[PDB]
């Protein structure tokens, strides 16, 4: 019977979805933290400074 | 003399094809299962998830 293929094939098919999504939920973990860091650490940068009074 | 064989050998062929079709109904049971199953927790994985403030 062709059902039987059918089932199998779909199970295969979800699975590699599964993966497919897996790498970007990851990725964008990775960038997260990067992100942040380097705006926070770019605007500590700017802001601050030492001047000679006498 | 012929009649009485024929009769006999067409049992056999019910009873091949009843065992046949057994096996194709049962196999197909045993895949619903499992068919959902993976659907299933693969979503519920793909959407959970938590997050830090």
């Amino acid at each position: 019977a062709i059902g039987i293929g059918t089932l199998i094939i779909f199970i295969a098919m979800v699975l590699v979805a599964a993966v497919a999504a897996a790498v970007l939920i990851n990725t964008s973990g990775f960038l997260q933290q990067k992100a942040m860091a380097t705006g926070k650490e770019s605007t500590e940068q700017v802001a601050s400074g030492l001047q000679v009074i006498r | 003399a012929i009649g009485i064989g024929t009769l006999i050998i067409f049992i056999a062929m019910v009873l091949v094809a009843a065992v046949a079709a057994a096996v194709l109904i049962n196999t197909s049971g045993f895949l619903q299962q499992k068919a959902m199953a993976t659907g299933k927790e693969s979503t519920e994985q793909v959407a959970s998830g938590l997050l830090c403030s």
